[PDB]
This record gives C-alpha cells, sequence and structure tokens, in this order.
C-alpha cells in the first residue's frame, strides 16, 4: 500500500512530468547542436553566435511571456505550452530533413541564398522552441511546486531539491544516449526517432498534468481573476527594480557571468590542452556527484541554520575554491602564463560547482517564498531575462579575444564578478538579520 | 477558522518578571513567523521582535533588546513573551502576530491583546460630590455632578440617576495623579427636580467591593 | 531606520463624501506598503497590501494609491460604520515602523459650549481638601481654552483637564477641569474665576464665586 500510495500520490506524478520534459529538451538540443556543425564545420564562433541569439531573444521575450503566464488560467498555460514546444520540434526536424536530402539541389534549385534562408529558419523554430520551453518550466515549477507544496517549508525545499537532482542526471546521461542513436545509422534515422519520442512525450505528459491537477483542489482559485510589449516590459521592470528582494535576486545573475564555469572551459582548454580520451568522462561524473552533494549540503543547512545563514556559507565555500583557481593561473609553472596547474584549475571549478548549487537552491526558494503570488510570473521572467543578459556579456567576452593572455583575463575577470554577487548578497543578508548575521547557533 | 488565544489583565509590581502567552489554533505554529506588537497608550504601535518557531531564531528591535525575549514551543503550540526590569512606563497592550516570510505582505491575523499595567499601591476609592446652588439664578439648568477621587486599582463603574438614567448624563474620562486614579460625572436633566426629589449616583469598585451610592443635596 | 510619518491627525468629514488619508516616508522604500483598520477595543484587520491590492472580503468603497515616497487611501461614500483609526506600515526593510496613525469623525453645526462652577465641598473641606470643578457641556468645536484666573490671576499650577469623546447622540464634545488647593489656601482668598476661549465668539465666557458665598 505504502509503494502503491506514493506511485499515485501527487508529488511523484510532477516529477515524472518533469523527468520526460527534460529528457526530450536535452536531446533534442544536443542533436541540433551536432546537426548544425555537421552541416557548416566552423566550430567555436557557430556555437557562441545561436547562443547568442538565443540568449538575445528570450531575455526580451520572457520578459512578456511572465506576464502572458500570470493573468490566464493554469492548466490552458500548461497545455498551450507543451503544445507549442512539441510542433515546433517536429517542424524544425522536418525541415532539417529536408536540407539533409537535397543540400546541393537546394543550393542552387533557385538561389545560392535557399541553404542560408533555411539555416535561418532552423536557427528562428529551435529559437521558439526554447521559448515554449522556457514559459513551462517557469510555470510548473514556480506555481505548482509553490501550491503542491502546502505550507510545509520542508517539503518545498525537498521538492526543488529533487527537481534540481533529475535535472543534472538527464544531462549527464542524455547526450550518451544521442550519441549511440545517432551513430547507429544515417542522421535522417536519428532525428526521426527523437521526433517520435517528443510526440509520445507531449501525450504522456498533458495526460499526467490533468491527473495532478484533479488531485489539489487549490490549484484552481487563482487571486487577482477571482506599444504594450513596451509597456509591459518597463513595468516588469520595474516591478523588479522596487521588489523587498532586489539585491538578492541581481546577486545570482552576476554569477552567470563567469569563463570557469564547466561546458565552454572544459571544452576550450582540454582541445587546446589535453584531449585525452578518458579523462573527460572522469569529470562528468566529477561535476554531476558535487552537485548532488551541494543540493544535499542545501537541505540539511536549510534545516540547521536557515536560510540565510545557508547563503552566506554557500558564498564563502564558492570564493575559497575559485582563490585556489587563481593561484593556479599565476603559477611560473605556466598554464598558459600572463599537468599540476590543469588539475587544479578543475579541482576548483568543481567545488564552486558545490558552493553555486547550494547558493542557487538558497536564492530560489527565498524567490519562490517572498513573492507576493499575483507576480509568480514578471518576476521570475525578469530574473531569467537578466540571467540570460549576462550569459550575453560571457558570450561576447569569449569571442571577442581567443588568445591564452585572453583567458588569463577571463579567469580574473570572472573571479571578481563572481566576488561582486557575493558581496550584493551579504548587503542584503545585512539589512535583514542585522548585527547578529553571525552566531550559526540559535 | 483561525484564532489566537492570550492572557490578559496582568498587574505588576516595577521590577519583577512576567510572561505573555499566545495559543494558536487552526495552524502548526512552525509554519509561521511569529511577531510581538506593542501599544501604549495615545501612541503608536512600535514593533518588539519576531521569532522562527521551527529553529528558534529571534530578532529584536535595537531599543528593544536588552529586556525583551521571544520563546516558543511547537509540541504545546503556543508563543511566549518574557520581559525584565518593568518600569511604570511600560504599561501598554501586546499583540501576537502572523507572518508568512521575512517580507511578507501583511499580517493576516492578531491576537485579542493582553493589558499589562505596572502598577504600586492597591486601595480603595473615595467619593466626595456636592452640587453647587449658592446663590443661583436659574432654576432651569439642573447640572448636578459627582466626583470620584483615588481610585486603588481599577476602573470604577458609577451609574447615576439611581438607575432613572436621563440621557444628558456624561462620564469624564479618568486621570492618573499620585499613583491614584480620579473621575467625576455629570448629568444636566430633569430641571424641575433640581431641588425637589432627586435621584442617587451609585458606584462601585470591582477590585475593592466598594459599591457606595450618594445622593447630591442643594447648596 | 525609516521613520514614517502621517500629516494630518483628525478628518473632519460627512456621510457620504469621500476622503484621502496620506502616508509619506523618509526613504524611497517603494511598494511595500500596507494599511490597517482598528476600532477602540479592538484588534487592527488588513485593508490594502502592496499599496494597490485589496484583501478578500473587505468592501469596494476602499482604494489605495501612490508610489515611491508619498501614499494615499481613499474612500468613497463612507458610511456610520468606517469611523475608525487608520495607519500606514512599510516592509521594505528591518526593523518595521508604524505610522502615527489618523482618526476620522463627523461634521456637526457649531455650537457654544456651556459652562457651570461648583465651590470645594463641604465634605471635603472638613477632612482639609480643597478642590474646585467647572464643567462645560456640549461645545461644538473640539478645541477650547480655559483660563482658572485665582484671586485675579491666572494660576498655572495644580490643574488637571479631562475631555470627553464625541457623543453618538448629538456629536458634541464636553469637558471637565479642577482645581485642587491647600485648605489654608481656599480660605486665603476671596476671588475665583475661570474663563472659557471657544471659537464660537470673540467674548470670552467666565463664570465665578467668591470664597464669601
Ligand atoms: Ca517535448
Amino acid at each position: 500500500g505504502s509503494l502503491a500510495d506514493y506511485l499515485t500520490s501527487a508529488k511523484f506524478l510532477l516529477y515524472l512530468g518533469h523527468s520526460l520534459s527534460t529528457w526530450g529538451d536535452r536531446m533534442w538540443h544536443f542533436a541540433v547542436s551536432v546537426f548544425l556543425v555537421e552541416l557548416y564545420g566552423n566550430s567555436l564562433l557557430l556555437t557562441a553566435v545561436y547562443g547568442l541569439v538565443v540568449a538575445g531573444s528570450v531575455l526580451v521575450l520572457g520578459a512578456i511571456i511572465g506576464d502572458w503566464v500570470d493573468k490566464n488560467a493554469r492548466l490552458k498555460v500548461a497545455q498551450t505550452s507543451l503544445v507549442v514546444q512539441n510542433v515546433s520540434v517536429i517542424l524544425c526536424g522536418i525541415i532539417l530533413m529536408m536540407v539533409f536530402l537535397h543540400k546541393h539541389e537546394l543550393l542552387t534549385m533557385y538561389h545560392g541564398w535557399v541553404l542560408t534562408s533555411c539555416y535561418i529558419l532552423i536557427i528562428t523554430i529551435a529559437n521558439i522552441a526554447n521559448l515554449a520551453s522556457t514559459a513551462t518550466a517557469i510555470t510548473i515549477q514556480r506555481d505548482w511546486i509553490v501550491v503542491v507544496a502546502g505550507e510545509d517549508r520542508s517539503k518545498l525545499a525537498n521538492m526543488n531539491a529533487t527537481i534540481r537532482r533529475i535535472d543534472q542526471l538527464t544531462n549527464i546521461l542524455a547526450p550518451m544516449a544521442v550519441g549511440q542513436i545517432m551513430t547507429f545509422g544515417s542522421p535522417v534515422i536519428g532525428c526521426g526517432f527523437i521526433s517520435g519520442w517528443n510526440l509520445v512525450s507531449m501525450c504522456v505528459e498533458y495526460v499526467l498534468l490533468w491527473k495532478v491537477y484533479q488531485k489539489t483542489p487549490a490549484l484552481a482559485v487563482k487571486a487577482g481573476l477571482k506599444a504594450e510589449p513596451f509597456r509591459t516590459f518597463r513595468d516588469g521592470w520595474v516591478s523588479y527594480y522596487n521588489q523587498p528582494v532586489f539585491l538578492a535576486g541581481m546577486g545570482l545573475a552576476f554569477l552567470y557571468m563567469t569563463v570557469l564555469g564547466f561546458d565552454c572551459i572544459t571544452t576550450g582548454y582540454a582541445y587546446t590542452q589535453g584531449l585525452s580520451g578518458s579523462i573527460l568522462s572522469i569529470l562528468m561524473g566529477a561535476s554531476a556527484i558535487t552537485g548532488i552533494m551541494g543540493t544535499v549540503a542545501f537541505t540539511w543547512l536549510r534545516r540547521k541554520c536557515g536560510l540565510v545563514r545557508t547563503g552566506l556559507i554557500s558564498g564563502l565555500a564558492q570564493l575559497s575554491c575559485l582563490i585556489l583557481c587563481v593561484i593556479s593561473v599565476f603559477m611560473p609553472g605556466s598554464p598558459l602564463d600572463l599537468i599540476i596547474s590543469v588539475s587544479l584549475l578543475f579541482a576548483g571549478v568543481i567545488a564552486a560547482r558545490i558552493g553555486l548549487w547550494s547558493f542557487d537552491l538558497t536564492v530560489t526558494q527565498l524567490l519562490q517564498e517572498n513573492v507576493i503570488e499575483s507576480e509568480r510570473g514578471i518576476i521570475n521572467g525578469v530574473q531569467n531575462s537578466m540571467n540570460y543578459l549576462l550569459d550575453l556579456l560571457h558570450f561576447i567576452m569569449v569571442i571577442l579575444a581567443p588568445n591564452p593572455e585572453a583567458f588569463g583575463l577571463l579567469v580574473l575577470i570572472s573571479v571578481s564578478f563572481v566576488a561582486m554577487g557575493h558581496i550584493m548578497y551579504f548587503r542584503f543578508a545585512q539589512n535583514t538579520l542585522g548585527n547578529k548575521l553571525f552566531a550559526c547557533g540559535p | 477558522e483561525v484564532q489566537l488565544q492570550q492572557s490578559g489583565a496582568e498587574l505588576v509590581r516595577p521590577g519583577a518578571l512576567v510572561k505573555l502567552s499566545c495559543k494558536a489554533s487552526g495552524f502548526n505554529i512552525k509554519d509561521y513567523y511569529m511577531h510581538w506588537v506593542k501599544e501604549r497608550p495615545e501612541q503608536g504601535l512600535e514593533w518588539i521582535g519576531w521569532i522562527d518557531p521551527e529553529n528558534g531564531n529571534t530578532i529584536y528591535d535595537p531599543k528593544f533588546q536588552g529586556k525583551a525575549s521571544i520563546t516558543a514551543d511547537t509540541s504545546s503550540n503556543t508563543a511566549y513573551l518574557q520581559l525584565s526590569s518593568l518600569t511604570s512606563e511600560d504599561t501598554a497592550v501586546y499583540y501576537c502576530a502572523r507572518k508568512r516570510g521575512y517580507y511578507g505582505p501583511y499580517f493576516d491575523y492578531w491576537g485579542q491583546g493582553t493589558t499589562l499595567t505596572v502598577s504600586s499601591k492597591t486601595t480603595a476609592p473615595s467619593v466626595y460630590p456636592l452640587a453647587p446652588v449658592c446663590g443661583d439664578t436659574t432654576g432651569s439648568s439642573v447640572t448636578l455632578g459627582c466626583l470620584v477621587k483615588g481610585y486603588f486599582p481599577e476602573p470604577v463603574t458609577l451609574t447615576w440617576n439611581s438607575g432613572s438614567l436621563s440621557s444628558g448624563v456624561h462620564t469624564f474620562p479618568a486621570v492618573l495623579q499620585s499613583g491614584l486614579y480620579t473621575l467625576s460625572s455629570s448629568v444636566t436633566v430633569t430641571s424641575s427636580t433640581w431641588p425637589s426629589q432627586s435621584i442617587t449616583c451609585n458606584v462601585a469598585h470591582p477590585a475593592s467591593s466598594t459599591k457606595v451610592d450618594k445622593k447630591i443635596e442643594p447648596a | 531606520d525609516i521613520v514614517m510619518t502621517q500629516s494630518q491627525k483628525f478628518m473632519s468629514t460627512s456621510v457620504g463624501d469621500r476622503v484621502s488619508i496620506t502616508c509619506k516616508a523618509s526613504q524611497n522604500v517603494g511598494t511595500a506598503v500596507a494599511w490597517y483598520q482598528k476600532k477602540p477595543g479592538q484588534s487592527p484587520k488588513l485593508l490594502i497590501y502592496s499599496a494597490s491590492n485589496r484583501y478578500s472580503g473587505v468592501p469596494d468603497r476602499f482604494t489605495g494609491s501612490g508610489s515611491g515616497t508619498d501614499f494615499t487611501l481613499t474612500i468613497s461614500n463612507m458610511q456610520s460604520e468606517d469611523l475608525a483609526d487608520y495607519f500606514c506600515q512599510q516592509y521594505g526593510s528591518y526593523p518595521l515602523t508604524f505610522g502615527s496613525g489618523t482618526k476620522l469623525e463627523i461634521k456637526e453645526a457649531e455650537a457654544a459650549p456651556t459652562v457651570s462652577i461648583f465651590p470645594p465641598s463641604s465634605e471635603q473641606l472638613t477632612s482639609g481638601g480643597a478642590s474646585v470643578v467647572c464643567f462645560l457641556n456640549n461645545f461644538y468645536p473640539k478645541d477650547i481654552n480655559v483660563k482658572w484666573k485665582i484671586d485675579g490671576s491666572e494660576r498655572q499650577n495644580g490643574v488637571l483637564n479631562s475631555w470627553t469623546d464625541q457623543d453618538s447622540k448629538d456629536s458634541t464634545y464636553s469637558m471637565s477641569s479642577t482645581l485642587t488647593l491647600t485648605k489654608d489656601e481656599y480660605e486665603r482668598h476671596n476671588s475665583y474665576t475661570c474663563e472659557a476661549t471657544h471659537k464660537t465668539s470673540t467674548s470670552p465666557i467666565v463664570k465665578s464665586f467668591n470664597r464669601n458665598e
């Protein structure tokens, strides 16, 4: 009965839906990345262009997407989001398979611009898919995790942590599956498989969400119901500016500007120095494990010493491991100048990942619990927009100077920005638990 | 339904120790923040501090740090306020409040308020009164009055007109002087009864059982 | 800390009109302002939070407005049960500070204040107690001034005044003043006066009683 109890319940169905959504949307993302690379071939520059376009679009559009979410009905919003995202995936896949079948034929069928037109259409549709995914993630996580968790702060925390663990495991195990499939036949078949997976996943997820709605009756009472884009943008941004939790929300955003974060740094440096071929799997495993300890440490610290003090401790940890990284880069051993050094750098990045995940969970919970219900849309959309604005600045920094001394200067600047973010969070903390900021023991 | 119950009517000698209870019903105390608020007579509200029942963290106001403590008990679902080194200033009304988060928009539910009085002496009241009719001219004014002085430690409930309460009767608010209390009440009605057969005013002290009646005679 | 100020303390209003309560902060607090209503011998209850949003169950005649530094609470067509105490609170930063509060009242035709005098009671005099009392009843303007001219001198010592509250019957205010002196002090005098400086007329109403009568 207990096993049957959980299997039905109201948390497990939400977990299942989130897992399916993330799995589909990451397999498709990596498949899109590989296909475009195969088509053009120019690495680094094109990936950065794609990321820049994505971030620039999502900033502006999510600013309005939050408003559209907060002033409609929940079930309708979720259903619309799922439908849009999956239809977008199907159409983009159809076009990609078409251009693969007749590359040179489209290149000269009428003009040389057919190929570029198809390329920009692919970019546009893959973008629309990302907007839909952002919208559904916002609404599902924020609104439904807040309402289904009830009044128990402990249950809210456990649920946030479980979502983040599901996300890290899905990242580490998804690329691998995409690879095995894509490398077991002509590309046209991998695309087909991914599209079919997405469609069946959409149907099952709609059914699961309807079922969840039927078990939480408090999900139907929305307080508030019972040219214009510029106005919405301005109102959203000023509302974000005037919120009592502003300095906290900005503190997270400054953490996104960093070359010290994974993915970019690992690919770049390993390609320049240390390809190996087996160390990268170990690094992926280490990153996953440390993310998991970050989540569990967040839970324990929140239970023991409260929220704000959890943030301060997480910040201390991340800053210490990044000082280890800076000592590493300045060594006369010369990683690139300005084997021990790369190890030190990766260790710094990993422990910084621990601290970063703890801090992110803290800030997310603060947002969830201290924001008035009617704005559970505007504020979150604006925060996403700002995070991706800093990510765009990071991309500008990466593309500007690709030299080794440039990499050293980038490390220093990223550490500086992390420090400024943590200083703003410290000011927010002092403005709350004034004087007694220390003394973890109550 | 949600409500909070408080003990009330507390009298304390200066420098003593006192506890104020706050019992919540209908919800778990550990899920919210509990705040304590003070209200002085004819003064604005002041914020004392708050407690988190989950882990027992307490934040107070700088002006209240040295003499205020807040404790909570989740097993009995109650909260307690501790005041030390009380002076005559501290007499006030104290309220229990419930808040959602660190920067919650509002207080949705409040207690009923607890009256704390730092007093020094207890005694009975003296009622000396007289109607003035010395060399008056008009006989159509009536305007009699009574004055009770030196109320010990309670609030009198003086009733005039011997239960034949005319609508023209005003009970002036009591005032504190020399650690005692004083009050007066005037009735100006039934002008034909002035000098003629009149009624009496009865004052009763709850804390002293001093229920005495006096009839206002002419000068 | 942030100090919150309400400039006006009394709103003299009639029924059915619109009134505006002003709350001005000393710092750019943003939007984090709430309003409360409380009645004598009661606990305050919510009216508006975040300066714009209303609370479920509140009547619609209450509206909130303002932003940044200045905030206002608008009452449309108020009735006989909205006569209470209102104040504004902020939650932008700690410690939380409450407004001074503003109370409402009602309008009535201006009226003159009556007066009366009473000599020291003989029973109190026997117990060596001298206390003179004057009672003014049914005033039209709440503000009034009294001057106890003892022995042709405005002696500003040992005088206590206690004003009443507005009566629901005739919407009037009354006050009583008392002057306490020693038993020998009353005997060593023959002049005692008390004047009332009301706004009804420029003539100062004064009733007196010699110590010989
Ligand atoms: Ca999908």
